[PDB]
């Protein structure tokens, strides 16, 4: 009754279809705490069955909580999930080891990418937003009252974009 | 310096028309003459001292 009560709380937890983070590993812990003494006991193969089977989604749960989203759904066996199943994914995340863990790792890759891209993108706003500072001569015109704080930004920049050309994450946006 | 001052109030008179950073940068004219310009006003600088 207890395997079956876990077996309701998957299924209440593949009802959810949403980013798990906490509880998933707390519920499915907790019960296989006193499970574990009890099941060799207790025998019947189909509760510690259950039981594997609701270790693996604590596993799995952490694992579980962009472009990046979408490699990462490419990369489990899965296609636009990590769009239409984060949005509304009954057990498709829960379902999809090794393979899995260099999945991980080629996302956090990806992760990082587009970090450094938002970081590009928010050089390309304030070059925009700038306007080079014209100061009064009289108008007997006017001229730039500090280059100085504009050239600290180029270097500055400038460096920042070596240090992304330095990484290995650089490449997609590197041109 | 009549004629170079003329280039010069033509460069300030088309800063007022765009003012951005990355076109004053880019921009055509400026970036062509400020080399040129340089040359004209040294040699008229060296001239004067």
């Amino acid at each position: 009754d207890s395997v079956i009560k876990n077996i309701q709380q998957f299924k209440e937890k593949s009802w959810q279809d949403v980013s798990l983070a906490k509880m998933e590993e707390d519920a499915g812990k907790y019960g296989e705490q006193c499970s574990r003494l009890p099941k060799d006991l207790k025998e019947w193969q189909a509760y510690r069955d259950l039981k594997n089977y609701i270790d693996s989604l604590r596993e799995q749960l952490p694992l579980i909580i962009p472009r990046h989203w979408e490699k990462i759904k490419e990369i489990t066996n899965t296609k636009l999930n990590y769009e239409n199943p984060d949005q509304f994914y009954i057990e498709e995340i829960m379902g999809a080891l090794d393979f899995r863990e260099d999945i991980e790792d080629i996302t956090e890759s990806a992760d990082k990418q587009l970090k450094i891209r938002t970081g590009l993108d928010e050089i390309n706003l304030y070059w925009n937003d700038m306007q080079f500072q014209f100061g009064i001569w009289g108008k007997r015109m006017l001229n730039g009252l500090i280059v100085g704080t504009i050239l600290e930004r180029l270097e500055e920049d400038q460096l920042q974009l070596s240090t992304f050309n330095s990484q290995r994450h650089v490449t997609p946006f590197k041109a | 310096f009549q004629g170079i001052d003329k280039n010069w109030m033509k460069i300030m008179e088309k800063a007022v028309e765009t003012k951005k950073v990355i076109p004053c940068c880019q921009n055509d004219m400026l970036k062509d003459f400020l080399p040129d310009l340089n040359r004209k006003l040294e040699d008229c600088q060296k001239m004067l001292e």
